[PDB]
C-alpha cells in the first residue's frame, strides 16, 4: 500500500503515468489514513496536485472536458484529503492551499465538466469548514469565500447552492463569523438579500435539505441582536405562512428552528 | 447538454461522494 502510494507518486512525474496514479492515489484516500502526510512530506506532490489545477485556469472561454474535469477532480479530492487530516490541515492553509480553487468557484460556465470541478471544489471547502476550526473560519473570513458562496447560493445546481449554504451556515455558527457579517450593515443585508432570493426561489423549485440550511442560516442571523433588527422587518413571509408546508411535512428540525426563528425575532 | 460518457460519471460520483462526508 505504502509501496504502491510511493510509486504513484513518483508517476506523477511522467506525462504517460500521471493520470493513473492521480485515480490510483485518489483511491487510497477512502483507506489509507496517513495519506495526507504521505502527500504533503512526498517532494513536488502537493506542487504537482496544484499544478493539475492551474494547467485548466486557461480552460475557464469554458473549455473543459469532462475528462480533464474528472483528472483535476481527483486532484483536488486528494487536496481534500490534506484539508480533512490534522497533521496537514494548518500547513494547507498557510499554503493558501484553497485560493487555487476560488476560480472553479467563481466561474458562472453552466457546463457539466464546471459543475463536477464546483462541486468538488466546494467539497475541499466544507470539509475544511466541517471542522469548525477557529483557524478555518478566520481564514476564509480574510479571503473572501462568502461572496463566492453568496453567487453560488443565488445561482447554482440546488446541489452546489447546498455546499454553499452549508460553508456560509458553519461561518455565521461560528461567534466570529456571526460577528464579522454583523459587523456592517452591507455584510449583513448582502447575507439577508441572498437568502431572501433563496427563499423566494425555494417557494417555486423546492429542496428540503437546501431549506433546511437556509433556515439554519436566518436562525443564526437572529443570534446577533443588529440582525434580529433587520429581521424584524425583512424575514421572508415564505418561513411563516403555509408556502414550505408540503417540504416541512416530515422535517421537525426545521419546523422547530422556524419556530425558534419566530420567536427569538419578538 | 445531457451527454455523459465515462469521466462525466467518474466525475460526478467522484463529486457526490466527496459531498456525502458532509453530512448534508
Amino acid at each position: 500500500d505504502r509501496e504502491k502510494i510511493y510509486q504513484w507518486i513518483n508517476e506523477l512525474s511522467s506525462p504517460e503515468t500521471r493520470e493513473n496514479a492521480l485515480l490510483e492515489l485518489s483511491k487510497k484516500r477512502e483507506s489509507v489514513p496517513d495519506l495526507a502526510p504521505m502527500l504533503w512530506h512526498s517532494f513536488g506532490t502537493i506542487a504537482a496536485l496544484l499544478q493539475e489545477i492551474v494547467n485548466i485556469y486557461p480552460s475557464i472561454p469554458p473549455t473543459l472536458t469532462a475528462h480533464q474535469s474528472n483528472r483535476v477532480c481527483n486532484a483536488l479530492a486528494l487536496l481534500q484529503c490534506v484539508a480533512s487530516h490534522p497533521e496537514t490541515r494548518s500547513a494547507f492553509l498557510a499554503a493558501h492551499i484553497p485560493l487555487f480553487l476560488y476560480p472553479f468557484l467563481h466561474t458562472v460556465s453552466k457546463t457539466r465538466p464546471f459543475e463536477y470541478l464546483r462541486l468538488t471544489s466546494l467539497g475541499v471547502i466544507g470539509a475544511l469548514v466541517k471542522t469548525d476550526e477557529q483557524e478555518v473560519i478566520n481564514f476564509l473570513l480574510t479571503t473572501e469565500i462568502i461572496p463566492l458562496c453568496l453567487r453560488i447560493m443565488e445561482s447554482g445546481s440546488e446541489l452546489s447552492k447546498t455546499v454553499a449554504t452549508f460553508i456560509l451556515q458553519k461561518i455565521l455558527l461560528d461567534d466570529t463569523g456571526l460577528a464579522y457579517i454583523c459587523q456592517t450593515y452591507e455584510r449583513f443585508s448582502h447575507v439577508a438579500m441572498i437568502l431572501g432570493k433563496m427563499v423566494l426561489q425555494l417557494s417555486k423549485e423546492p429542496s428540503a435539505r437546501l431549506l433546511k440550511h437556509v433556515v439554519r442560516c436566518y436562525l443564526r442571523l437572529s443570534d446577533n441582536p443588529r440582525a434580529r433588527e433587520a429581521l424584524r422587518q425583512c424575514l421572508p413571509d415564505q418561513l411563516k405562512d403555509t408556502t414550505f408546508a408540503q417540504v416541512l411535512k416530515d422535517d421537525t428540525t426545521t419546523k422547530r428552528w422556524l419556530a425558534q426563528l419566530v420567536k427569538n425575532l419578538q | 447538454h445531457m451527454w455523459e460518457t465515462l469521466d462525466d460519471q467518474r466525475a460526478l460520483q467522484l463529486a457526490l461522494d466527496q459531498l456525502s462526508l458532509l453530512g448534508l
